[PDB]
């Protein structure tokens, strides 16, 4: 889950 | 003053950019759905991350507990809104996507709209308050866990028990009335994870063969549910219950 990842971790 | 947070994080109105000059073909009334759907998963993350105590949790966790939840989360929102729109005989899934009669028989998916009308109705039987719908879907996201655990375990046990009690102290009336509410609510959360699980059946089924279905999925929900998948059908998943 590269999006959810990203949007999780900034 | 927990709850005047989850009053203040709670996710503005999500629409669904759906076309009404279409048709309501089941592959339209389905795609339309996954890119609400798409859009909600936006929402449903920046709420998570202003969630007191969703930060102290590992990352792995946070992204696993979402990646669980997800469908449990929105229906049941879906619940509320339909609930507070239309008494519970539609579903509210978005201000410009209401589903009545017609596009629930249309989306071949009658029986789970019907299911997640049940819940809607349940809110109305129950006369569910606000902040106690608040309460409970912070609940929904931490009540299907990893069979192996989480890596901040503690840090969860400490958060969810936190939250359970923020229920109770929405729950002013006698101790007893008190459990009594308390029994019910707790009886309309786990009846969720039967409704999920023939939710999320049928949407990994649509998935699958998205293509060849002509169903449509965001990009962000294809990547979830392609690495969701795996993890339910290995049953690595349990949920958390309130009940026998
Ligand atoms: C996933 C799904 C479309 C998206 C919805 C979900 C049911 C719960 C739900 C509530 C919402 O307020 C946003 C749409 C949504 C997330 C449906 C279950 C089956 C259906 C499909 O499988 C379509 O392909």
């Amino acid at each position: 889950p590269a999006i959810l990842y990203a949007l999780l971790s900034s | 003053f927990l709850i005047s947070i989850l009053e203040a994080i709670e996710p503005e109105v999500v629409y669904a950019g759906y076309d009404n000059s279409q048709p309501d073909t089941t592959n339209y009334l389905l795609s339309s759905l996954n890119r609400l759907a798409g859009k909600q998963m936006v929402s449903v993350v920046k709420w998570a991350k202003a969630l007191p105590g969703f930060r102290n949790l590992h990352l792995d966790d946070q992204m696993t507990l979402i990646q669980y939840s997800w469908m449990s989360l929105m229906a049941f929102s879906l619940g509320w809104r339909s609930y507070k729109h239309t008494n519970g005989q539609m579903l509210y899934f978005a201000p410009d996507l209401i589903f009545n009669e017609e596009r629930m028989q249309q989306s071949a998916m009658y029986d789970l709209c019907q299911g997640m009308r049940q819940i809607s109705q349940e809110f109305v039987r129950l006369q569910v308050t606000y902040e106690e719908f608040l309460c409970m879907k912070v609940l929904l996201l931490l009540s299907t866990v990893p069979k192996d655990g989480l890596k901040s375990q503690a840090s969860f046990d400490e958060m969810r028990m936190n939250y359970i009690k923020e229920l109770r102290r929405a729950i002013e009336n006698n101790s007893s009335q008190n459990w009594q509410r308390f029994y019910q609510l707790t009886k309309l959360l786990d009846s969720m994870h039967d409704l999920v699980g023939g939710l999320l059946q049928f949407c990994f089924y649509t998935f699958v063969q998205s293509q060849a279905l002509s169903v449509e999925f965001p990009e962000m929900l294809v990547e979830i549910i392609s690495d969701q998948l795996p993890k339910v059908m290995a049953g690595m998943a349990k949920p958390l219950l309130f009940h026998k």
